[PDB]
């Protein structure tokens, strides 16, 4: 019911790293503290390691599983965005920012992170654990994907639309919010995915399939609470950076049909600036009572 | 969270097993002890009151200036005298959330209940004193309820219209397309919800002056109108609703449904505009007999006859453009688009279908013009003479385009206070006050309309509640010969209060003498036929209140015959959506959706539950989508019979049931009479 | 493949390194050897031919029957006596396929090009033979060449309006509003391009009645405007052309031009809807400072002064705004906006760029009213007055709405026959003509200024195509010292035989005392400045032709002086999109995009070299992209000088230059008096 | 020395089907005879499963066990091109020209075709039995890849082209030309991978794959001789599209670093007659002159 519609809304929303001009940055970057710099230097990184991971492993593993044509070829054009434009502009960004040996620092140490790891290996294993023909490991990964696609990214994306907010880093930030428009319909379309196969389950393997999501987003968030303190706290912003996680993972648990699990919260105003039934055919004596 | 919050929440907390209801009271008393007393704006007395909501542009001085203040004094006194108290933390949070005044900045409340209904209650009197009290007295027991436009604005200078909904007629024209557009605009502005006829407008592929395959069809005037509803919308606070209805057997009849197609283009594709679709008997029975049916281009059929195709009788003239050379047309399957239409209907709830036949075999002003679409809700049946928009700076020749007002009987709180006649004649007075101060400047079809037919809209609401609250299953017969008794009471003191109006200003409406009323054939299954209570509990139910027989029926028809009727149209019944809330009712009368509802506002859920229910009558509050659509129809139909226009009829479907399912529940809604139908709603 | 298109095709095949120019000759007479001349409809005599046309609702009887038979022979003898042939395939092509008369099956020619001709001279002369003979042997020695419009439907009872260029005002308002939208349509209907003022409306978060942030700002309106225009696209023959001008002190400016961003989504984009942009002298001032400039919300405007915010002068009135508390203001950056309005140009040609005080400067009618905005193809430049469309049943403000009657001189057929003035002034003439003979029943106020102002456009093409085939560079000081003399003459006789009209109907336009051409400063810059040639070339050029001088000058000054002008606006030049072809004429005053064009016609391809092009002048028939945009505008500027309104001015971009250049172009435009620039097309 | 160059040469390629307006070959489509309607949507069909399973899953499959994000991202670009875009413009080709029924039937025809299976069946053999961390099984898919991108998809091509330079069916055409400007790309991108592995290895290993992609070439080309007389001999253009894909097999060679196996022909002529803006900032000295 959905494919080709999403096939339409992908390809029209194609861009190019090329087409943003990044130079202009360097006016509002060097007005930044030493906090802020290295706060957005680790989130960027953050970012572009998870997305690595999603255009590497998550979109071609779930291509491979998935049963459909034209499924297969919404799910290669995601992949393609993740590898070919996604990754390009996220190294762009970081070329023009910082000198070669600063970005060579910055991934070594998110690379080692504690925070950042625990949740890119989580997700990780769960693609890593889908089995030919089984569609409840292919939902399970389903699930990781959607987490990340429309939860994990964002106490990342916080940062680059909190400055775009506030007229710093714009052209970045035009390139992030351009990125993050495709996350969402990636994590939507994928979510749908993923309820599919739900729908196609007992009562008694629904209920397990929801407290295997719920309990799989409570690990998240927990560490996401403690990544967050961990980059945040040095330029006080946690508590709001908090509130969009939960926002968001929201939005997450409803692309895979299930109900909210936080209680409704605004958001930063700066950040927000930033951002068929079955056909039966009449068969006569209908038409008489 | 609130604490009345809280207290509403404990509800779904089952206790023994049970929910618990009351805690549902203790949450209004939450929410007037620490929100709404404190959110209130309270002055030394009601002279300063009134004097700042004169001066601060929220009150209208001149219906407070046709009484003395000791009048207006007496009327709020009478209005605060009966202790109103809200049952349900849901009431009261939607009356003082939608309905009672508050400051420019919203930061306080300046209107309570109370004060809400004297104010709307002075300005239906219009200078007396008593009558201002009746209706005080008629509002604050609940018995009736002003539609949400009237009880919303009456009395207040920033107001809008009273009037819910507008219907237009839009001619063949490219002049009449864009007046049709520009009054659209205007309406949507002034907040009432606006339907089109788009029956008369050449189909696609037609000629404009002898260049063929030149028009866009109803189409294209469908996204007009459809940009012209998003641009007026109530100046961004309710997005703009606009209805676009279509006969069947126009030719655009498929491409008119494909704008509600989910996989539609963007170019045909219409998202704010609702659709209905107008299907007379000629085409259930081209249908029935499997025969292929034609749809019909009304350019080529106005060119041979010299009317619309909507104008006259297809039953009559449907064989005749067939055989007609000079009468383009298109082969169409009849059951192929009856499958479409029930396909359309379970994946968006459209189209809005109405049984022009069932509409017009019964309809009493048919001599002025036949009924040919409804309005927004799929409740206002009304004739209507299409308007002739010429060029700038000649005259126009103004049409009457339908527009009435809505008011609903609590049927419950009617029925407890056995006063059937009072209220509905008070509610007669009413909205007949609403008609004649209502002047729109913009429309002036509608206007006209307005004038001539004086129509009104006296609805009902709380019947599911009234039947659960006493014992009857929404389903029964004896539900059904409920209904048929206290709707044929609410038509006879409709017509009787209709025909003293006319008698007291010493007119009718326009051409009532061709009416069924002045023939006296209106009258004919009420002179003929007892719809006194065939079971001994309806009986009871309806005992301390004069149920009109024969022989009271065959009075009020030579009454109406030696004085008339005021009012070309009394009764329909809107879906009315949330002024159920402040009255505690169920909406309409239609079967409830759910027991208890669950609604999110702001951050916090809120569950309301149904009117009355309990542990006794849980069973009978049964939820629609449990329900049979064929009883439910039976219902409908019951009450149709003594409603001179429409009923918002609302389809409860189950997931599981197929299109074949509500294709028959829209066969027998046609053969039962049912006139329109509203929603196919789907669990 | 036909046999004229591959005599055509063989245009590009070369023979000694050359092209095969003259081959073009030779596929024209194959193109009636082999197709018109089988195709074309053969009469026994003109009689018969007249009188089928006029039965068969091809012709009208009216301008016909004000000549006696033996008249319209003389005529049709003397248009068919010059014995025209096409040079070019394409010319020929283009008349019979897009001018020449058809069947209503369009399988058959009815109209030669000697017979349009006669029919259009016909209907310009009125009654008078001898007029309609010189009428005839100006076109057919193609001199003049009426537009498109007036070319194509002049004569023909099966037509639209002979005008297609039309200016609206919106005022701000919900009725003028829709009466705009209703007025696009309907002359949408008539086949024209219509523009319309968005910067009276007031901005997006305005309030309506006092309520704040309700307008929905001018991108709805152009959202309900771009719907009207695909709606009313000529019977579906023609995409409906509809441009937008928004002053860029418009606060909505950011929002109007995101209209035309590629990035842009479906409810913001509008694809059907030209977009221009007025920018006074204070934002290029604010840009050049690199002061931060405010755009200011309309409507706050309004209720401080009582004026629009286009309606002053916002030089003397933009540090009042902005030190004005109650009135609302955004920041912005005025340079940021330059390179925004730089980028969407190279993105998609939009916005046009209109130089407020460069129009204005110059205006002879600023009494009446400023030049506000500008028409679809942005050489309209004339003052426009608002009209206050009130409610139904009240009386409207009709205004000033605009719409100038074009036509063009063939520069190169003009000057080879040294009729400079004969020429101008019988172009005048029928200008005229068609402007009292357009009778526009929808549109009040375009009507209204068509009675008053009597403004026509007289422009010129086949400047480049002159200057190449004489020797010149585009880009030479010969070439503008070439335009300045030409059109001073045109302007001289322009205005020589608007007095003489004048002083022979005894009426000048309305308001005319008030104009600069009543008070003799129009003129100032004639009676002191010399304006003959200054190289001996063009001098030789001119040599047959009476220069007018300093003292004749000052003779037609007085003569104005005592008898008054007839036209508020006589010159402006027009793209001539399709009639360069038939005149075998490069396109208005731009050079030329390309020296031999390819086109696709159904499946078949064919060649177009410009007129007069050989190897001799190969390369003085420099193409635009590789030209100089400075010295281009210099001859723009050198042009507009001697013209009222403007000139349709295309910027020839390449792609490696960037928004910068496009920048500097602009501003190289607004320093030399630039009044409007229309498109910049990008190789 | 060349990934950075491909990935340019693909992403500035990058087009959609309906940037190309169709209904201009309506008539030149009506006129054609029976025969030649049937072998053009055949032979289209044929392509059209080709790109199917190049999509779904010989790119997927070539950039999982190829190192490098770069070359990766330029095999996920590719994959996306042949279903996403390639396999997708055929349905818009049949969708214009065909009726549904039309359209059923020849989609059911390449089901049953076995020329069609056979070919599908080697090439996505050899795909699924790459071995991870094997080469020699990558090179022998790699050769297989070059073998549909620069020879296999000829048999097809051969018809559109041939109408195309008959100035007949130009807009489908046009379409075609897109495609085909692609695969000669992807195949000479694949055939540079592909000779990378092959200069690993030993002379002797070396004489076993020229064994293996010659004897492999000739597999095919047997097959194919068969399916261009199957669809060609009812339109009588059988011996030229032979010449044509023996013409093309020397290109597909040629792209694995291999001398021509077959000997040069005349191919028909017809056949050969069918082959945002930099931004920059205003300066004070642009608004003086
Ligand atoms: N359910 C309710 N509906 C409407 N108003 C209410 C409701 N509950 C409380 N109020 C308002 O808040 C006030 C709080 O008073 P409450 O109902 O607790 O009893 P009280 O102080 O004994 O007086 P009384 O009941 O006579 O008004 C009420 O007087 C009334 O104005
Ligand atoms: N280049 C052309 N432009 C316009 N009409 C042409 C052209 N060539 C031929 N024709 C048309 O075809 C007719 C035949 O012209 P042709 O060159 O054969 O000799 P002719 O002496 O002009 O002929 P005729 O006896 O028709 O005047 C012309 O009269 C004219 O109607
Ligand atoms: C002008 C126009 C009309 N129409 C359609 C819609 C109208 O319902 C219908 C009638 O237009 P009219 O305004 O009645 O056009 P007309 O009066 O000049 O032509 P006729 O004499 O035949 O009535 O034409 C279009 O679809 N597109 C258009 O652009
Ligand atoms: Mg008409
Ligand atoms: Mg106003
Ligand atoms: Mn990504
Ligand atoms: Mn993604
Ligand atoms: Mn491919
Ligand atoms: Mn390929």
């Amino acid at each position: 019911d959905f494919t080709q519609m999403f096939y339409n809304q992908n390809v029209k929303q194609f861009w190019l790293p090329e087409e943003i001009a990044l130079n202009g940055d360097l006016l509002t970057w060097k007005y930044l503290g030493k906090n802020e710099q290295d706060t957005y230097m680790k989130v960027l990184a953050g970012l572009t390691l998870l997305d690595t991971e999603q255009g590497n492993t998550g979109m071609p593993i779930v291509a491979e599983h998935v049963d459909g044509h034209q499924r297969k070829a919404v799910l290669n054009f995601m992949a393609m965005m993740e590898n070919a434009v996604h990754a390009k502009s996220y190294s762009n960004i970081f070329m023009t920012l910082a000198p070669t040996e600063t970005i060579n620092e910055v991934f070594e140490w998110v690379k080692q992170n504690k925070y950042l790891q625990k949740k890119a290996q989580m997700i990780v294993g769960l693609y890593k654990a889908i089995q030919k023909d089984d569609e409840i490991s292919l939902f399970k990964a389903m699930v990781a994907s959607v987490y990340l696609e429309s939860f994990l990214f964002y106490s990342g994306f916080y940062y680059p639309l909190y400055f775009y907010g506030q007229g710093k880093l714009m052209q970045s930030g035009e390139i992030i919010n351009l990125i993050l428009r495709d996350e969402a319909i990636h994590g939507v379309y994928v979510g749908l995915l993923a309820q599919e196969i739900y729908n196609k389950q007992t009562e008694e393997k629904k209920a397990e399939l929801r407290e295997f999501a719920i309990d799989l987003l409570n690990q998240l968030y927990e560490n996401e609470l403690e990544y967050t303190e961990d980059l945040y706290d040095q330029v006080g912003l946690s508590h709001d950076v908090k509130k969009f996680i939960r926002y968001n993972a929201n939005k997450a648990l409803m692309n895979l049909g299930f109900d909210p699990y936080f209680e409704e919260e605004d958001i930063n105003p700066i950040v927000l600036n930033g951002l068929k039934a079955t056909v039966e055919p009449l068969k006569d004596d209908d038409f008489y009572f | 969270v609130p604490k009345w919050i809280q207290l509403n929440n404990e509800i779904m907390i089952q206790k023994d097993g049970k929910f618990q209801f009351d805690k549902d009271k203790e949450a209004v008393h939450s929410y007037f002890v620490d929100y709404i007393n404190q959110n209130t704006v309270f002055f030394h007395n009601l002279k300063e009151k009134l004097d700042y909501l004169v001066e601060n542009q929220y009150y209208e001085e001149e219906f407070l200036s046709l009484y003395s203040f000791e009048d207006i004094k007496e009327v709020f006194k009478t209005a605060y005298a009966k202790k109103f108290r809200f049952p349900s933390f849901m009431s009261a949070f939607k009356f003082y959330n939608d309905y009672a005044l508050k400051t420019n900045d919203k930061k306080k409340i300046l209107e309570r209940y109370e004060d809400r209904i004297s104010i709307v209650a002075l300005f239906f009197a219009n200078g007396d004193t008593e009558k201002a009290k009746e209706y005080v007295n008629l509002m604050i027991n609940q018995e009736y309820q002003p539609s949400t436009p009237t009880f919303l604005n009456a009395g207040r200078k920033r107001r809008g219209e009273l009037v819910s909904c507008f219907l237009l007629e839009v001619n063949d024209s490219l002049n009449d397309i864009s007046r049709a557009i520009d009054i659209s605009m205007q309406l949507s502005k002034l907040g009432g919800g606006v339907s089109l006829n788009l029956s008369k407008l050449r189909a696609k592929g037609e000629a404009i002056k002898d260049v063929e395959n030149a028009t866009k069809g109803v189409v294209g005037v469908m996204k007009l109108l459809d940009n012209a509803f998003r641009y007026a919308d109530q100046m961004g606070q309710r997005q703009g609703s606009g209805a676009a209805y279509l006969n069947i057997f126009h030719r655009d009849i498929n491409d008119f449904l494909d704008t509600k197609k989910i996989s539609a283009d963007e170019d045909v594709r219409v998202k704010t505009l609702s659709i209905g679709v107008v299907i007379p008997d000629k085409f259930v029975e081209l249908a029935r007999e499997d025969k292929a049916a034609y749809v019909f281009y009304p350019h080529t059929i106005y060119k041979e006859y010299g009317q619309h195709m909507d104008e006259m009788d297809m039953n009559e003239m449907y064989d005749k453009f067939v055989d007609n050379p000079r009468v383009k047309k298109e082969k169409i399957n009849p059951r192929k688009l009856l499958e479409k239409l029930a396909m359309l209907r379970s994946e968006s709830g459209y189209p809005y279908i109405m049984f022009q036949d069932n509409v017009n075999k019964v309809h009493a002003n048919n001599h002025i013009s036949k009924v040919k679409f409804s309005n927004l809700c799929s409740e206002v049946l009304q004739a209507s003479q299409v308007s002739s928009y010429t060029d700038y700076d000649e005259e126009d020749e103004i049409g009457l385009d339908i527009s009435c007002n809505l008011g609903s009987l609590n049927i419950l709180n009617v029925m407890e206070h056995k006063s059937i006649e009072k209220t509905v004649k008070l509610a007669t007075d009413s909205l007949t006050h609403v008609s004649e101060t209502t002047d729109i400047r913009n429309a002036p079809a509608v206007r006209r309309a307005n004038k001539a037919m004086k129509s009104i809209g006296l609805g009902a609401m709380n019947l599911h509640g009234y039947l659960a609250q006493n014992g009857i299953a929404y389903e029964s017969p004896e539900a059904r010969d409920f209904a048929n008794t206290f709707f044929m009471m609410v038509n006879f003191y409709s017509i009787q209060r209709s025909a003293e109006i006319a008698k007291e200003k010493g007119e009718t409406f326009d051409q009532y003498e061709g009416s069924t009323y002045a023939t006296g054939e209106y009258f004919d299954k009420y002179v003929s036929t007892d719809f006194s209570p065939k079971y001994e509990k309806i009986a009871n139910l309806f005992e301390g209140m004069h149920i009109p027989t024969t022989e009271d029926w065959k009075k009020l028809k030579a009454f109406v015959a030696e004085h008339g009727m005021y009012h070309s149209y009394r009764l329909c019944i809107a879906p009315t959506g949330s002024i159920s809330y402040v009255q505690s009712s169920t909406a309409s009368v239609m079967p409830i959706m759910e027991r208890i509802e669950e609604r999110t506002y702001g951050n916090s859920k809120t569950y309301y539950p149904m009117p009355g229910l309990a542990s006794n009558n849980w069973f009978f509050y049964k939820e629609a989508y449990d329900m049979d659509m064929f009883k439910v129809v039976d219902m409908i139909a019951t009450i149709q019979q003594h409603i001179d226009q429409g009923i918002s009829f609302t389809l409860f479907l189950k997931d599981t049931m197929t299109t074949r399912d509500l294709n028959r529940i829209d066969l027998y809604a046609h053969h039962r009479g049912i006139k329109t139908i509203y929603y196919a709603r789907t669990k």
